[PDB]
Parts: structure tokens; C-alpha cells; sequence
């Protein structure tokens, strides 16, 4: 799974656990209707669809996949991916990093449509080469469900670092669908566009507390239009980079958005 | 133990070393004092293809890559296959006579030359600059040769190499870099940025009459 | 403080004379190709005072502008309007209101990339 | 392999103007002060400014006699190719030109001039007001003398697609030496700086010989292109 | 049918005297304060090519102009036939036609003759007319014997190309506009007795390029008679 | 104020000191090509030399330019009342020891035709 990728190539690794596993019906029943429910038969069935879910269900959503925001241009192109053991609270998932970043978010939108709203989930996602050891190949990986777990409001991911914790509702929004799908989208129809551009932009990012980067910022965007592009649409293109740079959190998002593309070739 | 190389490497014309004021694509430069460098891989990159056209080339040599070049090429500059050893480094260096340029005026250190770019349906100007370091610019230089015992991966075991095989590899130093000077350094894809002018040349350790006879090739250049 | 922010404005405030603005960057080349020079030797000095050699270097900036802004209709309105005579009259004391100084001028030839088309 | 140069001396006959923007002009403002020389600021002729003005001659010359039109800086024929280059075919061409900085300054202090170039007004009377726009057109003095150094690698051609090295007779370095002094003359009729059709920019060959400096040549091809090339 | 750069030879002749003048010129003498246009190396006397463009461009925009008569204001507003020759920013041509430069060729002859100076000091007058006062002046002028010489070029036909016939009439629109030249001013200070110029073995030839046979002896014709 | 190194801030206000007559100014810049194209020809040379003193062979090239100036006030007026208050002639003076006064003289005016393209239009 690293001898194949048009990209980098890098062994991902995913775990996941299901939180707060221990007042699954401890506590899960008695807080609407004072607890008359609590019952062998109605504590019995979801660790009856666990056993389908975490055991069954998860073939159908790696063997043809929906969601393709790295890799597209196929719908059930399969994930290149292979679970470690499907079994109950724990899923440990270890393939190419490109197919698990989006099937890590697509299981958990096959989640989110069964508890609805009350079971909340943190993930882990690494990119590791293929020759790495597995024991800090689970010590580190160890930490990317450590810190989003650490979040308050416990329904997170953490992606690489754990200085990136993202939401849920963060992660497919904000940072795919709105800010990778801002950078590469402007050359797509030019795909092998300079990356030896987008790695000068991330600096800046890191030096966002100083003044001036200000002013390198829009320097570096309009350094990529003339006359040899259509530049139809150049100056909502970076102002869209543009008011993304001055606030502290929504830059926080950009820089895994830079990842995706420069880890994606 | 080391047979280094002296020197003093001059240019007379612009330079133009790529890097990757509103300039559009800048010359390369120390990042501590960003004055104009010369980087170490175009001079190794630049021999390697001149010297895998002169000593190969002769001998009906297609050559398509560094890998299979001849055995005299892979002697100094190693490779993947054979790998008779990295003999040959390149000390990176920077401008040197600095103060001295600025004592007789050129105090900007890099000209831009303006350029033109003329289509043929309209005769419309198209404008377009690069950067060129001064023509007066003035390097220091070094190369460090090694008294070299040699790394058999073939079966050939500790064959350290003989006297004739050193006058062999100073044959194509001097062959090397007096070829550059009939030739490029940097760019201006057959336009006249890189033409150099060695100056002060000298092997020098760091047997004793082998000494004097390889400095003679080295007043070859 | 203001000086990295005031260049998002006095830009805008160019006079465009037939939208297009007048004030091409190429018509400063020999001037922001003088002090990026200016702007490396000063901070690689390490005296906050300025070394006497670089005391005049300035001095030759100063000049070039009051030249080139006399010698040009769009640098005409360019300095005034940023106020960088202003700024230069008093720049001999030290390298902190000159390292201010370039990069406020880095702000505006920034500002003045992104306040325009500008194709190569 | 050899390495085949081409010596000699430039010389302009008119006044020659070549000057780019503004790059530095401390005292003498000027329309377009020319193309100096940076650490001293002697006059020079970009190896660019020689190049295109060759290149262009020669696309005109095999044009319009076949006819067609040459209208990109990539899709002239093979001869204009192989020498400057190309990016399809022979990405790399084969002369290397230079530029040149004034060689013969102390005869042109011997001679008497004192400013190296000079300061040619002219004017431009409009046909409604009949009035007359000024102008300050400067050039450089007429009788100065550039080197001149194209150096020319042998045939080899390996980055084409099929014929890999396939080194070609000693028929195509005399049909490349041919051009170049053709290229050479069709350069001495007609202007080479700014403002020709005007009277200025026309320069004057001498000493055009080759010479091997790094190779091996025989002497029954060297004197054929050495006599291919002084002629002219 | 391919290439052709028709070199033209002859010899430039002033009769009258000649003051094409250089504003500010560097001679340094005295009342050479209105120079002429002179070498900077020899300091001989000269004739730019500009002037005789912008001789030949005036006064054939007003010949074949003023027929006519739409009075072609600016120097585009002249027809294709004038700039086909001399050059437009309409068309962004490079002209068809470099006039080149000249120099004194025979100053030899100039001390065989005895001419000492090569520029003689032609003085003026100013008399007003209620006061009737002498107001001199030294206006400065060539020798009026000195000959210079004569080099123009024309490019043949690259753009799909101008045929047999735009060579000839064209290269005859230059003789024609050539012998107007001759009976008129050339210099500064004209309609005064000044610049007037005459010229002489104008001939063409093959320089360079396969110029043809038939259409060189056609344009060997005006050029040799005006 | 030491005047030598005032010396390139008086430029400023000895160009206010020659008198504009019509309001518009009297010495244009068309008037001073022979001081300007004949300078940067001993700018050139006077940074070349690596040595303190100057050359022989070089002292005369300031002596044509010395009499060029004392020439150029007689032939206009417009340069004549440039030169006399500027001071042009005492720089020119005793120079003939060194450089130091020549490069002070080679900076000198070319800030003056500085401010005189700012305190006018020098429009195109």
C-alpha cells in the first residue's frame, strides 16, 4: 500500500474508539422516563447491531466507498486499506494514507446516522512510511486519539500533530470542502501546478504572529497571475486566502488543507 | 591526506543560477547574508554533462543518464551501480572580493538586465527581466581531492589506485573545468550568462614529486 | 503599529488615471532593486546605530527619490502620499525606524502587487 | 569533440544606441541611457540583442524565398534550430554567444573623445500645429570597437527522439558555418541597437577566423570553414 | 523571387551652404553655439538619416499628400504608401527603409582645394523696420563643395508578401521623392539660402539575396535619372 | 552645520536660491547635457581607481571639465546664476591633491540635478 500511490507514498494508520463505552447502559437509559427501560432484551440489541456495525458493516463502506475528496474521479473505487480487527469498541485500521483520511471521516458518517446525535466518537489518523515499527506505530497514534478524546466536547479527530484537534463538523466542512476545495480546485485544469509554491506558503502560517507576514502574504498570491492564465478569477482567489490569514483559528484549518494537497502529489 | 584544490573562480559575464524588489525568479544566495553564491551541485551538475560529452561522446556514447557513464566519470563523481567511491566534492562557495567591488563603485551587487521578447504576427513587445551577478564578481574556491583508498563493492578487494590513475582523474580536472570556460555555468539558455575565468589554481595535500607533476596539469587551465 | 497598516489605504488612494492605475512597479526598479539591498546590510549590522558606511548609503536612496519622483508623473504622487520623504529626512539615529522604514516600503510594493492586475 | 570558437572584432560604423529602461542613472538623465558595463560602465552589446537580431534575419531569409511565415521563436527550421535552439526539438542549440564590453577605450581617449557616447537631439515636427516635440536620443560614438566571441560545440545530438547521438557528416558544420557569417552579414546590412531605419546601430566585422581551443579537428575541415568564414 | 536587400551607393553633394544643427552640442569654441551635426570622434561634419527620413517623410506626405488633400496630420494618418516605406505604429512596422548615416567621405579633396576650415562662419543681419538698427548675429555652415555619401537599404517582401510590382513603384515612389529633395531645403535655417543638396550616381544592386533580373534594371532607371 | 557633509542636503534649498523669474524656471534641463553626459564620463573613471591620488593622465579630464564650466556661464545666463552661489568653481579649485573632494564634487551634483527634476513638472 506504498508501492502503488501516484503521490506520496506513506503507510496510514487508523484507530478509533467508540467513547464512553462504560455507561453504555449504565447511565444510557436512566435520564428520559427515570429509567424503566433499563432491561436485558433492550441491552442486548445494540451490542447486537456493535456486532454488525463494527464487525459487518464496515466491508460495505470500504469495499465500495462514497466520499472521494482526495482521490475521485470513481465512486466504488475500493478502499486500498485493510482493517486490523473489526470487533467492537475498537476499529484499527492500517492502509495508504489517502484512502483512510476519507473513509476515517465516511464510517463516521455512517455513524452519525445511527446514534443521531447521542454517541460520540474521537479518531486517530497518522502517516507513517513502510518500513516503521509498530511500536510507536501505536504509541504516537496513541496520542491522536488522546488529545481529540481531550476535547470538550468529546466529538473530534486529530490529525497528524496534536496541535491539529478538529471537529466533526470541522474537519468535511472547513477544511476539504472549503479550503482544500479552494486550493487545488483553481489549477485543476493545470494539476501539476507548482507545489514548490504551496510549501513557501505554510511558513507563513507558523510566523502568522508577526506583522509583516502580512504584507508577504498577498505578496506571494498575486505572484502566481499575468498573462500566460486566465485571470477570470484571481482576486476573489486570494482574498478568500486573504481573510482567511488575519483570524487565529481559521488559518488553524488552512494548514491541513495545504497538507492534503502537497501529501496528495 | 587531502589533495585539496585552491583556487579563485571569476566570471565575466551575467550569471543567471535559477533559486527556483519585485523580482520575478531571483539568483540563488546565502540566506544568512543573501550575497550571490555559487551552489555546489551546478558545478558538479555542470561537468558532468559537459565531461559525459567530451570523454564520452567520442566513442558513439548515447549515455541517458549519470548512471552509465564510463568508469573515468564514476571514478570522481560516484553513482548508484558501481559506485567506485564519492571522490570528487565540490566546497560551495560565496562572493568574495565584496568590499572590493563596492570600493570601485558597483554597489548593487546584482544588475537586472532588462529583456524584450518580440512575437512575430504583430511586433508587440512583450517586456521580461532576470537577475545577472556583476561580471567584476569574484568567488573564492575550493575542491578537496583525498588520498582515496577505494571501496570495492566488486571483488577487486582494498585496490587502492596507483599514480597512473590519479594523472588519469587530473587529466580531467583540467580537462573539466577549462571545458566550462568554452562553455556555460548558469543560464541564459545559449545567450551569454557563464562565461568564467579561472584564476590561482594548485592542488595541494592536507608521494612528494607527484605533487609538482599534477600541479602542471592544473596550469593547464 | 499604523505604518504596516496605512499602506492597505494610501494605495487605494492612487489617482487612477484611466482606472488602470499609473503607477507600474517597473517605474520603481531602480528603486526597490536599491533598498532590498539597503534593507540586507542593515539588519546584518548588528549596532542599532548605523555604520558610517551605511550612514551615506541612504543618503544616495534619499536622493534617488526626490530625483525619480521628480522625474516620473506617476512617482510624482507616490512618496508624498505615503509620506516616504517624510519618513527619510530623519533616519540617521538607527536601524530601528530604517528596518521600519524598508518594511514599510515592503508593505506597499506588496500592496501595490496585490491593488492591481501586474502580469509579467 | 572539439570546441570550435569564433574571434574577431565588432566595430560600430553609425552610431549604435542599445539601452534598456532604467537600471541606473545617478547624474545624466537621459530618454534611455544604454546598456553599461556595472562595476565601470562602458558601453556594451547584450549577447540577447545580437542573438535575436541574427535569428530573426535568418527566419526572413528561408522565409520568403519558401515563403512561409516563421512567426514563434520555436518554429523556425532546423538550421536556425540546431545553432540557437529550440524547445521541441533541439532544446539546447549550439553557439554560445557573449556579450562585450568596450575593449578599444585608450585610442578612443588617444583619438581625442571625451564622453564614450553622445547626445543626439533630434526632434519630431507634428503636421497640424507645426510645432516640434523635442527629443535626447543618446548613442554611442561611431568608431568604437567590441570583441566578439561565439563559441560553437560539435556536432552531437542525443536529446532528439530516435536517432540517439547520431553524430551527422562534415557537410552540416560547413552548411552552420555557412549561416553564421551569412547570419553575420545580414547583420552588416542592417541596423543592430534602437532607432534603425533612423541612422543608427550598424556595425562593422573584422578578423573573422575559427579556431580549436579544446578538440580534435582536422585541418582539411578547419580551413574549409575558416575560409567559409573570413570571406564574408 | 526570395531574398533581396537593394543596397543603394551614391554621393550626397551640398551646393549651397548647410546648417542641420545639433542644439547643444559639445564644440566649445566660441559662435559655434549653432554647430552642425558633427562626428564626435573626428569632428568632421555629418548627415543623420533622420533628417533624411524626416525630409523625405515630410515632403512626399505633402506631395503625395496635398494631391490629395487630406492634409495626413499625424504620422500615422499618412497612407500605406508613404509608411510601407518609413514605418507606423498603426501596422507596428519596422519601416522598409534604413537611412543610414554619412560622414564626410572626401575631406582630401577639401585641402586640395585649399578649403581651410571645413566650416565657413556665414554671417547674418536683423534690420528693423522703424529703427533701422543692424542686429548681427554669426551663423555657422558647412563648406559649400564638402560631398558626402550616399547608403540607403530596402528590405525585400516578408509579409503574404508584396509581389514584383510593390517593389518597383515603391523603390520609384523613392526617386520620385528624392529629386523633390534636390530642389529643395535639406538643412536648418531653409527658404533662406541654405541646405540645398545635390546628389549623383545613384545605383542599385544585389547586395545580398537572390534579387531577380528584370526587376533590378527598372529600378536601376529612376534612381540613375532623379 | 558642517558643510561637507551638509553637502548633500544643501542641494535642497541652493536650488531655491537661484531665482525663478516667469514662476517657472529659468534653467531647464536640456541646458546641461554637456555637464551631465561629460560627468558621468568622470564618474566612471573616478571609482576606478583604486589608488588614493589621482592619476596625471586623469587630472587633465577635470581641467576640460573646468573649463567647460567657466565657458558654459559666459555662453547662457540661466547656468550663469547657477554656478556663482552654488559654488561650483571653489570645489574645483584645489582639488589636485585626492579623490576626497573629487568624489564629494562627483556626488555633489548629482543631487542637484535631483531636486531640480522635484521642484518642477519634468512631465512626458
Amino acid at each position: 500500500y506504498v508501492k502503488r500511490a501516484s503521490g506520496i507514498a506513506r503507510l496510514g494508520v487508523l484507530r478509533l474508539d467508540v467513547d464512553n463505552l462504560g455507561q453504555a447502559f449504565t447511565h444510557g437509559f436512566m435520564k428520559q422516563g427515570n429509567g424503566k427501560f433499563n432491561t436485558i432484551s433492550r441491552t442486548a440489541a445494540f451490542s447486537r447491531m456493535l456486532s454488525l456495525f463494527f464487525r459487518q458493516h464496515i466491508n460495505y463502506v470500504l469495499k465500495h466507498p462514497k466520499l472521494r475528496p482526495l482521490t475521485g474521479d470513481d465512486p466504488e473505487r475500493s478502499r486500498r486499506a485493510t482493517i486490523i480487527y473489526s470487533g467492537g469498541d475498537d476499529v484499527f485500521v492500517v492502509g495508504a494514507w489517502d484512502d483512510v483520511i476519507e473513509f476515517g471521516i465516511e464510517l463516521r458518517e455512517r455513524f452519525h446516522e445511527f446514534t443521531q446525535g447521542k454517541l460520540t466518537v474521537s479518531a486517530g489518523i497518522g502517516m507513517f512510511p513502510d518500513k516503521y515499527p509498530i511500536s510507536v506505530m501505536a504509541r504516537e497514534v496513541g496520542d491522536l486519539e488522546g488529545a481529540a478524546k481531550s476535547l470538550p466536547g468529546k466529538n473530534g479527530v486529530a490529525l497528524f500533530d496534536p496541535e491539529f484537534t478538529f471537529r466533526w463538523d470541522e474537519l468535511l466542512s472547513k477544511v476539504i470542502e472549503e479550503k482544500y476545495r479552494h486550493i487545488a480546485d483553481y489549477f485543476r485544469c493545470n494539476e501539476e501546478r507548482g507545489m514548490a509554491f504551496i510549501y513557501k506558503l505554510l511558513e507563513l502560517l507558523d510566523q502568522r504572529g508577526d506583522r509583516i507576514t502580512e504584507a508577504r502574504w498577498v505578496y506571494f498570491l498575486m505572484r502566481m497571475r499575468g498573462p500566460t492564465d486566465d485571470t477570470t478569477r484571481f482576486q476573489q482567489f486570494a482574498n478568500r486566502l486573504h481573510q482567511w490569514f488575519q483570524d487565529p483559528s481559521d488559518a488553524k484549518q488552512l494548514k491541513t488543507a495545504l497538507h492534503l494537497y502537497i501529501y496528495r502529489n | 591526506a587531502k589533495i585539496e584544490i585552491t583556487g579563485t573562480i571569476t566570471v565575466v559575464t551575467g550569471l543567471h543560477i535559477g533559486a527556483g524588489g519585485a523580482v520575478d525568479k531571483p539568483v540563488v544566495r546565502d540566506p544568512l547574508t543573501k550575497w550571490p553564491m555559487i551552489p555546489g551541485t551546478s558545478l558538479k551538475g555542470k561537468v558532468r554533462t559537459l565531461l559525459s560529452r567530451q570523454y564520452g561522446a567520442d566513442t558513439e556514447t548515447f549515455y541517458r543518464k549519470p548512471n552509465d557513464d564510463p568508469a573515468q566519470i564514476r571514478r570522481l563523481f560516484g553513482d548508484t551501480k558501481e559506485y567506485k567511491t564519492g571522490r570528487l566534492v565540490f566546497r560551495d562557495t560565496k562572493l568574495t572580493n565584496k568590499d572590493d567591488l563596492e570600493a570601485r563603485g558597483a554597489k548593487t551587487l546584482t544588475e537586472v538586465k532588462f529583456e524584450n521578447a518580440i512575437n512575430r504576427v504583430t511586433a508587440k513587445a512583450n517586456p521580461r527581466q532576470m537577475e545577472r551577478v556583476i561580471p567584476g564578481s569574484e568567488f573564492a574556491f575550493s575542491l578537496v581531492y583525498e588520498v582515496s583508498f577505494g571501496t570495492p563493492d566488486e571483488e577487486q578487494k582494498a585496490s587502492l589506485p596507483s599514480s597512473d590513475e590519479i594523472i588519469e582523474d587530473f587529466n580531467a580536472i583540467a580537462r573539466g573545468l577549462k571545458l566550462l570556460e568554452l562553455d556555460y555555468l548558469g543560464g541564459s539558455g545559449t545567450r551569454g550568462y557563464g562565461q568564467v575565468k579561472f584564476s590561482d589554481l594548485k592542488a595541494r595535500a592536507a608521494d612528494r614529486s607527484l605533487l609538482e607533476m599534477l600541479n602542471h596539469e592544473l596550469a593547464a587551465v | 503599529d499604523d505604518y504596516v497598516k496605512q499602506a492597505e489605504q494610501v494605495i487605494r488612494g492612487l489617482p487612477k488615471k484611466n482606472g488602470d492605475f499609473e503607477l507600474t512597479t517597473t517605474q520603481l526598479r531602480v528603486l526597490l532593486s536599491l533598498t532590498a539591498q539597503l534593507f540586507d546590510e542593515a539588519q546584518l549590522s548588528s549596532d542599532q546605530n548605523l555604520s558610517p558606511a551605511l550612514r551615506d548609503k541612504v543618503q544616495y536612496l534619499r536622493v534617488r527619490f526626490v530625483y525619480q519622483a521628480g522625474r516620473e508623473k506617476a512617482v510624482r504622487v507616490f512618496v508624498e502620499r505615503a509620506g516616504l520623504l517624510d519618513e527619510l529626512a530623519q533616519i540617521g539615529d538607527s536601524r530601528d525606524r530604517l528596518l521600519k522604514f524598508c518594511h514599510y516600503m515592503e508593505a506597499l510594493v506588496a500592496y501595490k502587487k496585490f491593488l492591481d492586475p501586474k502580469e509579467t
